[PDB]
Parts: C-alpha cells; sequence; structure tokens
C-alpha cells in the first residue's frame, strides 16, 4: 500500500507544480495586456 | 508663465509660446540626425542657446513642452525628462509626437501623416490621437536626397556652389528647390539668378529631381499605401478621407498634386481619399508647432504636463506614464 | 511566521526563506577547528587559530558536531531567526543511508527543537523549479556528480548514476595544469585564485583537437588575466583543457564514462518506452557548470551517441546555480505541501524512523 500511495503523491505534486507554472505565466501575460489597454484608454482620454 | 512650445525638429527648430499663433524663432537646427537627441550634450547646449538668446527668458519659469519622433526609442525620452527636469528645472513638462500635433494642428484626430526631414521622410497613421507604431513606414527618400539631387546637378553645371559655406551651400540647393523644382518635357523655363549673378536656364532638372522621391526605393505613395496595409483592416477609409502633409521638406510645386493623383491611382476609385491642403509653406513649417501651442494653451493641459512634482516622486519612468 | 529553506551545497551552503527568489544567506560550507570552532567564513578569517575543514565530504557528512555548529552559527548571525517557530526544510543527495537521515532529524528535533520539518532530494526540487513533468537530471553538482532520472516527480534508486566528480577537482586539475605551465599554486589563496580564473576565462571546447589547434596558432584564446598580486597569465588551450576532462577521465588519470556517456548509460538503465521523452527533457546543474560551449557541445555529443531516431531536446538554464534552493522555495510555497509537514510531536510519539515511515 505504501508503494501504491507514494507514487500518488509523486504525481499529485507534479500537476500542482506544473499548474502553478501555467498561472504564473499567464498572469504575466494578462498583465500586459491590461497594461497596454490601460496606456490605450488614456490616450482615449486625451482623446476626450 | 505663458507656456513655451518648442519643436526640436531634425533641419530647423521652432520655438515659441504656447498662446501665440507663431513660433517666434525659428533657425536651423546636427544632434539629431538620425532623429532622435544624437549628441546630449550639444542637444543641451542649443536647448540652452534657446532658452537664454532665442526667448530670452529662464526655463524655471514658464511651463514647457517638447515634440518627439514618432519613432523615437523610450531611452531617449527617458533621458530628456532626465535631462531637462535636472538641468533647467521647468515646474511643468509633456512630450508628444510630432504626428499627433501635426493631426492637432489641421483639427482632426485620426489621420494619415506624411513629412519629412533630415534624412528620413515617414508615413504615420494616427487613430484616435495615437500612433500605430506598426503602421509607421519609414523612408530615406526624404529631401535631402532630393537636394543632394540638386547638388549634384549643380556640380555638374561646374558652378562654385567654415562650416557656413556648407551652410550656404546647403541653404541655396533648398531655396533653388522652392523657386524651381517641380513635380524638354517641362518647356522653357526660370531665369533663377545667384546671389553672384549665376544662372542658366533651368530646364528638365525641375522636373527630373522631384521624380526621385517617386522614382530615384520606396517612394512616398509606397510609402503611404503599405503603412494603411500594416495598420488595422477597418479604420483605413477613415486614414484616406484624412491624409495630411507637414513638413517643409515637403514644399514643392504641384507636390501635393502629384501626390492626390498616385495615391487616387493606387487607392481603389471607390474610397473617399481626400488630401488636406496646408500646403503653404507657413501652413506646413508651423504645423507641428501649431498642434503643440494648441496642446500647451488648452485648458484640460492643466492636467496632462508632468509637473515638477512628478519628477520627484517619481524618475524618468513618468514620461511613458504620463505621454501616450 | 516564517518559512525556512535550507541547502546545502557539497561546498558552500546557501540558506533562505520560501517565496523567496534568492538563498539569505551564502558562503562556502568549511568549518573552523581550534587545535571555539567557527564556521565557513567566519573560521576562514580566524585560520590562525581555526583550521579549515569540509564536514560535506564526498557530498556526505562526517561529524554531526560539525554541521551542528554550522547551523548554530547560521542560525544565530546570518538567519538571526528563530527557526523554532518556523518549519524546516532540508535536502540531501540520493542514496543517503538511512543511518544519515536519521541522526540529522533527530538532531533537528533535540538540538534544535523545530516544529514542522520535512527531506527531500536536491535533484527532485531542482527539477521542480525547472518545471517539467518527467525527464532525466544531470547533478553536476560542486562536489560530487549524480545522474537522476526522475518520473512522474518520482525516482528510481537503482538507475541513478554516482561519480566524486566537480568543480573542487576541475579545479585541482587546472591548478595542476598550470603549475605546469610554468607557474604555481599551493595554499588556499591559490585554490580560490585557479578557481576565479577558471570561472572568468575558462570555458568548454566544441571540437577539442581543433580547438588545440587554434589555441597553439590562434593566440586570442591565450589571454591575460590580473592575478591578485597582479601578474598577468596567458592562458589558452588550458581555458578548456580542464573542462574536456570531463567526458575523459584520463585527462587526470581516471578511467570511466564520460559525462554524456555516463548519461546514455543512465538512460539505458530506465525504461525503453519513454526514453526519447528523456532525451527530450535534459538537464543541467552546477554554478560551476555553466561554462561557454557547455550545453552546445554536450547537445552535439549526444545527438551523435543518441539515436537521431529519438528528439534530444537540450535543457540548460543559464540560472541554475541555485536550482535546488529555488524549487525547494517553490515546495515549500505550495498549500497541498503544507500538511505533508512533519511535527515535534510526531517525533515524540514514533521517534526518528517516523522519517522513513513519512518524509518521501
Amino acid at each position: 500500500q505504501e508503494r501504491r500511495w507514494k507514487v500518488a503523491a509523486a504525481k499529485k505534486l507534479v500537476r500542482t507544480v506544473v499548474r502553478h507554472h501555467e498561472e504564473k505565466q499567464l498572469r504575466e501575460e494578462r498583465g500586459k495586456k491590461e497594461e497596454q489597454s490601460r496606456l490605450r484608454r488614456i490616450a482615449a482620454s486625451t482623446a476626450r | 508663465v505663458g507656456a513655451l512650445v518648442f519643436d526640436i525638429g531634425s533641419y530647423t527648430v521652432r520655438a515659441g509660446y504656447a498662446g501665440e499663433d507663431c513660433p517666434k524663432v525659428d533657425f536651423p537646427t546636427s544632434p539629431l540626425k538620425n532623429g532622435m537627441v544624437e549628441d546630449w550634450d550639444s542637444f543641451q547646449a542649443i536647448l540652452d542657446h534657446t532658452y537664454k538668446m532665442h526667448v530670452k527668458s529662464e526655463a524655471s519659469l514658464h511651463p514647457v513642452l517638447m515634440s518627439e519622433a514618432p519613432w523615437n526609442t523610450r531611452a531617449k525620452r527617458e533621458k530628456l525628462t532626465e535631462l531637462m527636469f535636472e538641468h533647467y528645472n521647468i515646474p511643468a513638462f509633456f512630450l508628444c509626437k510630432t504626428a499627433v500635433l501635426t493631426a492637432f494642428a489641421n483639427g482632426r484626430s485620426t489621420g494619415l501623416i506624411l513629412d519629412s526631414g533630415a534624412t528620413h521622410t515617414t508615413a504615420i497613421p494616427v487613430h484616435d490621437g495615437y500612433v500605430l507604431q506598426q503602421g509607421i513606414v519609414k523612408s530615406p527618400l526624404a529631401g535631402d536626397f532630393i537636394t543632394m539631387q540638386c547638388r549634384e546637378l549643380f556640380q555638374e553645371m561646374n558652378i562654385e556652389l567654415r562650416s557656413w559655406h556648407n551652410y550656404m551651400c546647403n541653404c541655396v540647393i533648398q531655396d533653388f528647390q522652392a523657386s524651381v523644382l517641380q513635380v524638354a518635357a517641362q518647356m522653357p523655363t526660370v531665369h533663377y539668378e545667384f546671389p553672384n549673378g549665376y544662372n542658366c536656364d533651368f530646364g528638365a532638372e525641375r522636373l527630373k529631381i522631384p521624380e526621385g522621391l517617386f522614382d530615384p526605393m520606396l517612394g512616398v505613395s509606397h510609402v503611404v499605401t503599405t503603412s494603411v496595409g500594416m495598420c488595422d483592416i477597418d479604420i483605413r477609409p477613415g486614414l484616406y478621407g484624412s491624409v495630411i502633409v507637414a513638413g517643409g521638406n515637403t514644399l514643392i510645386q504641384s507636390f501635393t498634386d502629384r501626390l492626390n493623383r498616385e495615391l487616387s491611382q493606387k487607392t481603389p476609385p471607390s474610397m473617399r481619399l481626400k488630401l488636406i491642403a496646408n500646403n503653404t509653406t507657413v501652413e506646413r513649417r508651423f504645423s507641428s508647432w501649431i498642434g503643440g501651442s494648441i496642446l500647451a494653451s488648452l485648458g484640460t493641459f492643466q492636467q496632462m504636463w508632468i509637473s515638477k512634482q512628478e519628477y520627484e516622486e517619481g524618475g524618468k519612468q513618468c514620461v511613458e506614464r504620463k505621454c501616450p | 511566521i516564517a518559512a525556512l529553506v535550507v541547502d546545502n551545497g557539497s561546498g558552500m551552503c546557501k540558506a533562505g526563506f520560501a517565496g523567496d527568489d534568492a538563498p539569505r544567506a551564502v558562503f562556502p560550507s568549511i568549518v573552523g577547528r581550534p587545535r571555539d570552532s567557527y564556521v565557513g567564513d567566519e573560521a576562514q578569517s580566524k585560520r590562525g587559530i581555526l583550521t579549515l575543514k569540509y564536514p560535506i565530504e564526498h557530498g556526505i557528512v562526517t561529524n554531526w558536531d560539525d554541521m551542528e555548529k554550522i547551523w548554530h552559527h547560521t542560525f544565530y548571525n546570518e538567519l538571526r531567526v528563530a527557526p523554532e517557530e518556523h518549519p524546516v526544510l532540508l535536502t540531501e543527495a540520493p542514496l543517503n543511508p538511512k543511518a544519515n537521515r536519521e541522526k540529522m532529524t533527530q538532531i533537528m528535533f533535540e538540538t534544535f527543537n523545530t516544529p514542522a520539518m520535512y527531506v527531500a532530494i536536491q535533484a527532485v526540487l531542482s527539477l521542480y523549479a525547472s518545471g517539467r513533468t518527467t525527464g532525466i537530471v544531470m547533478d553536476s553538482g560542486d562536489g560530487v556528480t549524480h545522474t537522476v532520472p526522475i518520473y512522474e516527480g518520482y525516482a528510481l534508486p537503482h538507475a541513478i548514476l554516482r561519480l566524486d566528480l566537480a568543480g573542487r577537482d576541475l579545479t585541482d586539475y587546472l591548478m595542476k595544469i598550470l603549475t605546469e605551465r610554468g607557474y604555481s599554486f599551493t595554499t588556499t589563496a591559490e585554490r580560490e585564485i585557479v578557481r576565479d580564473i577558471k570561472e572568468k576565462l575558462c570555458y568548454v571546447a566544441l571540437d577539442f583537437e581543433q580547438e588545440m589547434a587554434t589555441a597553439a596558432s590562434s593566440s586570442s584564446l591565450e589571454k591575460s588575466y590580473e592575478l591578485p598580486d597582479g601578474q598577468v597569465i596567458t592562458i589558452g588551450n588550458e581555458r578548456f583543457r580542464c573542462p574536456e576532462a570531463l567526458f575523459q577521465p584520463s585527462f587526470l588519470g581516471m578511467e570511466s564514462c564520460g559525462i554524456h556517456e555516463t548519461t546514455f548509460n543512465s538512460i539505458m538503465k530506465c525504461d525503453v518506452d519513454i526514453r526519447k521523452d528523456l532525451y527530450a527533457n535534459t538537464v543541467l546543474s552546477g554554478g560551476t557548470t555553466m561554462y561557454p560551449g557547455i550545453a552546445d557541445r554536450m547537445q552535439k555529443e549526444i545527438t551523435a551517441l543518441a539515436p537521431s531516431t529519438m528528439k534530444i531536446k537540450i535543457i540548460a538554464p543559464p540560472e541554475r546555480k541555485y536550482s535546488v534552493w529555488i524549487g525547494g522555495s517553490i515546495l515549500a510555497s505550495l498549500s497541498t505541501f503544507q500538511q505533508m509537514w512533519i511535527s515535534k510531536q510526531e517525533y515524540d510519539e514514533s521517534g526518528p524512523s517516523i522519517v522513513h515511515r513519512k518524509c518521501f
């Protein structure tokens, strides 16, 4: 049973870490996108 | 405290107050070979020469606005704010693209701009007051190229066309352009006289010299038609109905006219392509300064500058934050 | 509350706290000894009455008192923290005897009495830092070498390979050849200076033979370095003579499979079904292992020896000097891993063996 269980523990840890990397990168990208959108919006404020 | 608006253009500097119609000082610019400050010290010196000799007023009192090239690199802007605030200690600052001011001078936010200076002629489509960096097309077939045709075509004439003599040598080839260059196929021509009295019957040279910017490299028409290609798809009709021209280098006889034909025959005929005829030198020479002068004057400029305050609380980073 | 990460390099300790990017304090892991025994650089500063000592021999512990005191001084001066209110995460080389594991667990619990403890291999934590699922890890550490094929965040002790060759032996050989060039390098200062020169100009040759031809013909390889005394050293072929020893143990009179040869052996020791993926998931290790021309040359060598029918996608993080510690910070910064900690009362109710019952 211990054999069965630690392999599962390793697998779940791998899934956790891969998911973490994923949101890290997605947050980076979406932050950039929001920044440029805000810049366009302030330029549209100039246009206002 | 009347706001000061300076244009640091590549070949001449146009300087003046926000509330006045004309730049009170327009003198030759060099630290701006490529389009941005190549020599900060020479740049700083000519700026110093501006505040003291050209306008006879300290920079520490009036609010100040500077205009910059559309394609310029950021590092220039951060350093400019760094140099400007540190040395001159201005109360308020701002940076705007020359193309943006022209569209502001022409009272048309959404448009496409054609201008040329030292070594560069570019196409910049501006939408909603925003320059589409991706849409910019920069070509070398600037006025300098055409004048260099003039100079060589003068040297072949074998006329006698220290740095001041070079300034004179350059000044004449430009002056000849305004009088003569128009865009046996030209019929009898002018009798333009040099100050010493030398002259010649300037024949087809007046017609072939200007043709270089269309056909010496991307011609001005090719510069623009592609630029709109690179921009968005559906705003393109807006740009075509809003094309504008600025810059003293663009001052050639039937120039704007030939541009209309080249585009009218290149654009789809169904399009509403229109050129705004600010063809007068005074219009073209002031167009950039006019937009800046208007910009500084307005009552919402009171929140738009980078006050001296923003520069203490934040360093160079503010430039990217306050100026689109 | 705080989170503690302890990375113990083969010859330099580099500790820090979870969530941090870089270790709190870093220094070589040496121990003084009076003819008060002082720690690392603390001992080094007092060389007159303290003698240098390496508790991490061969990448392995020597005497429990030595690292007891390294932790003593760590906590009291560098961290200047109360770890006994924070979890304590520690790392180890693979194939470590259970004796060392129980010993360190007991030392932690009794000597320092910190609530939460847990241990995990260096290589797997570095892989976690590398953000990949399945692959093979090369442990080009600092004092010892290993090849860890990690699968599903899970490794097979048998498949691993070992070799006690690392930056220390490379530096010793480089010192030897530099002395042979007509120089001399005896004391600690000379050792560190040789390591400095290596870190500065030494690199990994692409075609070692044509590299010899160029060094003996193109003096550009022969370069000038200001020694601490100021002396300028011409350094040509020797810029990369030592690194080639990695693939050629004969350089030092040793006989074994080169680094990539060792790696091929290891990947063969695995199961064929996923060796293609392993090839696709190369790894690197060691801050003393980033020398130019190394990743590309190793890539070429694997492409050659490894059948091209499989995809050999190398992985050479230029920031791997802390890979293990960085992975440790990441892990300690995970929610589901918090439960997995081990409490002091759990030791009090099960003894040290609880680590081998749970700490995996």
